[PDB]
RNA sequence: GAUGUUGGAUCAGGACACCCAAAUGGUGCAGCCGCUAUUAAAGGUUCGUUUGUUCAACGAUUAAAGUCCUACGUGAUCUGAGUUCAGACCGGAGCAAUCCAGGUCGGUUUCUAUCUAUUAUAAAUUUCUCCCAGUACGAAAGGACAAGAGAAAUGGGACCAACCUCACAAACGCGUCUCAGAGAUAAUUAAUGAUUUAAUCUUAACCUAAUUAACUCAUAAUAAAUCCAGCCCUAGAACAGGGCACA
RNA sequence: ACAUAAUCCCAAAAAA
């Protein structure tokens, strides 16, 4: 049962990994997505935004990203295997405390010295 | 339409007899058809 | 509640005997 | 040959069978005929079944009573005696 | 979305932005369900003005898939379905588009897309 | 058309058009084909299908059982299920079977156990709203409360109360089958199904 | 030597004098929508503001926002808002003790179930949008039946792979998936050859063409007893169920 | 044309 399921994400990863080069990343690094899932005249959707929280579970891991765009916050979450993503690039690493950046929700700026402070 | 008397309306009114029931009906006008 | 009437030896024993 | 039956009138579509569950609306209406047509030999049955005293007895002496659609007879392979009463 | 939840107003020329003393309010839904989303429409009450408006914001997305908006907008229209506001604020959803073309006037008149 | 499988998982599924499918996935042990035992007023014949895990054997004892299994010259099993066989054309003897059986796109039936809830309040079960949990109201949150009418003294049979719910038999209709694997054994099945991991679960010729 | 009298909440069941969905007749029914009447209770019949309402007025929808009975259902389930009795005022009546089938405020609601009864198998139900179409018809305005497709909704039976509440590997919807033939009869109503009664007639007879829900299944869930000490379980009150390679 | 399960006491029958 459960060492089938170790199999069910060994097919899995293998199967993505192949196809996709995309990089490993880590919950607080900035990133670029870029998707051609919409209907817009152009296929390239390209998303930046930093991720907030990340929970890799089997074939369905997926991975929030949070970013600032026209003074208003916008959210979205992206499956790290979704074929529909092109591709990712990294623009900046970072680590924080942990894999919860939820704390981030109220943007202070002492949290924020915490946030330059650590590599 | 549906009355206790049934009574020929006009001289081109036909009573019939089905299923147990009278019924008037006429070709002329539609209106002087009857049930009891 | 309250019992309606004074409970017969016959249904005591077949209670207290057969199902425990 | 239960299912030979004849009943006179207009019994045959005007009889219903009555048969209610414990469920609200349970209530059901099974018509001579259709019921001719499923489980002819509950009727004759039943026509039984009112005629005979209540309690033990009843189920008693019903327990003595068999009804076949059609003829099949193991039990005349088992000599018994055979009496006409038509009507 | 449901009744009596506070929305933003995205429409310059719609519903003026100087406030009134009582803030813009959800009266109802269109949708069969008291929970309406994006691409639904609603009725919402203003003082002196009571109008009607496409939701092009939300803050709990149900699938996986679709982005999440930190705060609730909507975008003025008439009974034709169409803005009467001259211009609109704010990221809009790309699911607008795929519901209906004569509704495309919001979506040309959009500064962004996500 | 059927045979008894095992519940392992769900996993979501990618199809080239983009849309997402949660499937779950079953797995196939043993088969073997034990009785075949014809009928007349059914119009039909039934057939044995079962799946063992052969460690049972030794814990699990009785003559009957045991008996059936040498005799039969069947390897030890741990569960032994029957089949409805309509058609008398596709009726076979006694054969051992793979997970092959079924094919991709086609909808099934998956008749398993429901999970125990235990005892279970009158909430959770009919879906009842039940009262309020303010306003002076006491005691009577999760209670049930009025059954009856005072017309009728007795409750009517078959209303709704709290009780044991779970562990019993249940089928899910209109599953359709994305795919099949041979060599692993493992059927993926659109749909969900009835029961934990590891428990016994039968997939069946739907109707449509 | 007591059947606790309104309303609300909760939990329903039934009636049909049918509001809606269904099948029709007539219409001063072109069409679309209406009006009137017949058949039909399977399902559904919303969310708010004012006031204790039984009401009523008003807001926004909906296929509709039906009526009545069940001690004007339901207090050994709850509520005390009304009212059924100890106070504080206004107004009226009375010389006074005090009242009023009048209006304002406040006023502890007791019980561990003895018997009867009860502690589920299933097959669904409703709507919107699109396509033919903007054709026939009509001066213009206006403007489908059928068939096909895509979405929901209520609800039945479920599940935890993602999201969500999650401090173990669990339980949940706010998340996901599914929902199906068929046969026969309703009361209307529409017919074919045709008598009695040279005509006519759906009916008297008889072979026969077609018509809502209920009423039923081609069927899907079920049952191999006869050891089970002891150790465990996503199983569980006990019990039952499952799993552990006994001496 | 009234509101829990039917028939105006079972089942049926016929028209001294
Ligand atoms: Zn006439």
């Amino acid at each position: 049962t459960n060492p089938l399921k170790f199999q069910i994400e060994r097919k899995d990863m293998l199967e993505r990994r192949k196809i996709l080069h995309i990089p490993e990343f880590y919950v607080g690094s900035i990133l670029r997505v870029t998707t051609a899932d919409p209907y817009a005249s152009a296929k390239t959707s390209q998303f930046l935004g930093i991720c907030i929280q990340r929970s890799g579970s089997g074939l369905g891991a997926t991975f929030i990203l949070r970013n600032t765009i026209e003074g208003q916050g916008v959210e979205i979450c992206f499956e790290l295997y979704n074929p529909r993503i092109q591709e990712i690039q990294v623009v900046k690493l970072e680590k924080r405390l942990d894999n919860s950046l939820l704390y981030l929700r109220d943007a202070l700026p002492e949290y924020s010295t915490f946030d330059v402070n650590m590599k | 339409k549906t009355k206790g008397v049934l009574k020929k309306r006009c001289r081109d009114c036909y009573l019939v007899k089905r299923r147990g029931r009278w019924f008037i009906y006429c070709k002329t006008n539609p209106k002087h058809k009857q049930r009891q | 509640a309250a019992p309606k009437n004074r409970r017969s030896i016959e249904v005591n024993r077949c209670r207290r005997r057969n199902p425990q | 040959n239960t299912r030979h039956i004849a009943f006179s009138g207009n019994k045959w579509e005007q009889k219903v069978y009555s048969s209610h569950t414990g469920y609200p609306g349970g209530f059901r209406q099974v018509t001579a005929a259709q019921l001719h047509q499923k489980d002819p030999v509950a009727i004759v049955k039943l026509a039984i079944y009112g005629m005979l005293p209540k309690n033990l007895h009843r189920r008693t002496m019903m327990q003595r009573l068999h009804l076949f659609p059609d003829e099949d007879i193991p039990e005349d392979i088992l000599k018994n005696l055979v009496e006409e009463l038509p009507q | 979305i449901q009744k009596m939840t506070r929305v933003r107003v995205v429409d310059n020329s719609a519903l003026g932005t100087t406030p009134y003393h009582r803030p813009p309010r959800c009266i109802h839904v269109y949708n069969k369900t008291g929970v309406g989303k994006v691409g639904d429409r609603i009725l919402l009450a203003i003082r002196g003005q009571k109008k009607k408006a496409l939701i092009v914001g939300h803050r709990m997305p149900g699938p996986r898939m679709t982005p999440r908006f930190d705060s609730n907008n909507v975008v003025l229209l008439e009974d034709n379905g169409n803005p009467v506001g001259t211009r609109i604020k704010t990221p809009i959803p790309s699911s607008l588009r795929q519901r209906e073309g004569e509704f495309s006037k919001v979506l040309a008149i959009a500064q962004n897309f996500v | 058309v059927g045979l008894i499988a095992l519940k392992l998982g769900m996993m979501p599924l990618w199809t080239k058009d983009g849309q997402k499918h949660v499937v779950t996935l079953l797995q196939v042990q043993d088969c073997h084909v034990l009785k075949y035992t014809p009928k007349e007023n059914h119009n039909g014949r039934m057939a044995a299908l079962t799946v063992g895990g052969k460690t049972v054997s030794h814990f699990h004892k009785s003559a009957s059982i045991l008996e059936f299994y040498q005799e039969l010259g069947l390897p030890p099993k741990q569960k032994v299920k029957i089949f409805n066989v309509t058609e008398n054309a596709v009726i076979k003897p006694g054969t051992p079977l793979y997970a092959a059986h079924f094919r991709p796109g086609q909808y099934v039936d998956v008749t398993a156990k429901t999970i125990g809830k235990g005892f279970q309040g009158v909430m959770r079960r009919w879906g009842f709203k039940g009262q309020p949990a303010t306003h002076g109201q006491t005691k009577t949150h999760r209670r049930p409360g009025a059954i009856s009418t005072g017309d009728v003294a007795r409750v009517w049979p078959g209303t709704k109360m709290p009780g044991q719910l779970g562990n019993i038999d249940r089928t899910a209709f209109g599953l359709k089958v994305w795919r099949i694997n041979t060599k692993h054994n493992i059927i993926y099945v659109n749909g969900s199904v009835p029961g934990h991991k590891n428990c016994l679960v039968k997939i069946k010729d739907s109707k449509l």
